[PDB]
């Protein structure tokens, strides 16, 4: 049942922080995919990146509109609060030793 | 806001009981929360979540079946559960759920929690 | 030069054959069991591509455990309700980079 | 299900133009569409779309700014368009957004368009 990823481009939005009593440090990674004359499209990922440790080390070394490349699994988070009646999916690329990891390219 | 589940145990299938939960204590309102059950070997999941204000929303399992209410005068969570079926036999647990994706807030706690069987 | 890469490996279900806004697609679901705690996961893939929809939807069927091999797409969508915006995501196959395996024995 | 399409090609800034959307034939009050828009070099992006009634939810962009309806007498969508920035420079389309999105659909077809600019 393996689930992978690998992403590579701009860096936004650097935030640390917990998730329900563990610290978190994401990010926006907008990937450029030119898609099958003449348009192209983007796709901002939210990159997730868990234990403490690791959040710490990626919370320091990764600097805003830099250009990563991100090792990690894919999850999906049912989320779907209030203020509306539906249920929806939080996209987000987990990434916690020793399952992935964050190279920095700029 | 450190948490504190409370009420249940055991009722038969189709039994009824309404669980609990408290916080010290600031601030409510401000903060939407819901409840969380887990099976024995598997993951937490959401149940209900209530709004700042706050509405409601549930899960495709227990739409129709469930109902939560929260007061802010005390800040309690209130779940009448009734008629229950041996699936909803779990570990329920309360907290905030919040930002619906720029999450990552505060410091955060997980309370003890509190039984369900049936 | 960004890198949008997926990988998969788990159960398939719900298979189906429609458009994707006028887009001859096979989307169907697949769950890797990304783990005592047993954590799931269940993705959707669409399979764009005239043909290779098609090509798909035959050799592809429910139970299968197969490999999926493409890039990971969120279509923005806003429902009728609310101001709450929310991202669909999916996983966009379609060769020659996209790519479906199924698994026997 | 047919897209039918007009109005807009260019307005001095800040303009109010109207648009007529209208579905050819076979039911159309029956869905819940939507209007987009092609920038000179972005790709396809939604924008406003109106309910199966129906209450509307618009993109920040066009929040308050623009408004969809949609009547089931003639099968017409009209986007009430006031203000047009200059960044409002699209080719703009009539459809219908899925369900609300993870659904699939069953035939559909595209529409030709009609070109947009506006420039202050």
């Amino acid at each position: 049942s393996v689930n992978s990823v690998t992403l590579v481009g701009v860096v936004h939005d650097i935030q640390s922080g917990f998730v329900y009593e563990d610290a978190v440090t994401q990010f926006t990674l907008t990937t450029t995919s030119i898609d099958t004359e003449v348009v192209v499209e983007k796709d901002h990922h939210t990159i997730r990146c868990f234990g403490e440790l690791f959040s710490a080390e990626v919370k320091q070394k990764v600097k805003e509109g830099n250009v990563v490349c991100v090792n990690g699994r894919l999850r999906l988070s049912p989320q779907l609060e209030p203020s509306c009646n539906k249920h929806f999916y939080f996209p987000y690329i987990q990434v916690q030793p020793p399952h992935g990891q964050v190279a920095v390219i700029h | 806001v450190q948490p504190q589940e409370s009420g249940g145990g055991l009722a038969q299938a189709g039994g009824s009981l309404r669980l609990s939960c408290v916080v010290s204590g600031i601030t409510f309102a401000s903060e939407a929360w819901g409840w969380y059950r887990r099976a024995p070997g598997k993951q937490r999941e959401l149940i209900a979540a209530i709004n700042n204000e706050g509405r409601t929303n549930y899960v495709d399992s227990v739409k129709g079946r469930f109902t939560v209410s929260r007061d802010n005068a005390k800040n309690v969570m209130y779940l009448q559960m009734n008629s229950l079926k041996p699936e909803d036999t779990a570990v329920y647990y309360c907290n905030a759920n919040l930002q619906t994706g720029t999450l990552s807030g505060a410091r955060l706690y997980w309370g003890q929690g509190t039984q369900v069987t049936v």
